């Protein structure tokens, strides 16, 4: 979507696996606030928006 | 309240320990007060600061 009409989505009731993201692209920007990306795969979250 | 002085000594010591225990809950600016979460959800370089 274009930025002025961005597109939200909710994600709940799944087994989130963050190890698929790395295989996407060289990832010109990948930064995390409040969590580290490698220690992402072992935590539990309340509600996840995308 | 004939024994006010001895009771006062006891209460002061108890109150000091109580406040010392309560001050563990303050965050002091960190993202969380318990060490385990800090060491769980963060890499060592940022966990240091």
């Amino acid at each position: 979507a274009s930025v002025y009409a961005w597109n939200r989505k909710r994600i709940s009731n799944c087994v989130a696996d963050y190890s698929v993201l790395y295989n996407f692209a060289p990832f010109f920007a990948f930064k995390c606030y409040g969590v580290s990306p490698t220690k992402l795969n072992d935590l539990c979250f309340t509600n996840v928006y995308a | 309240s004939a024994l006010g002085k001895l009771q006062d000594v006891v209460n002061h010591n108890a109150q000091a320990l109580n406040t010392l225990v309560k001050q563990l809950s303050s965050k002091f600016g960190a993202i969380s007060s318990v060490l385990n979460d800090i060491l769980s959800r963060l890499d060592p370089p940022e966990a240091e600061v």
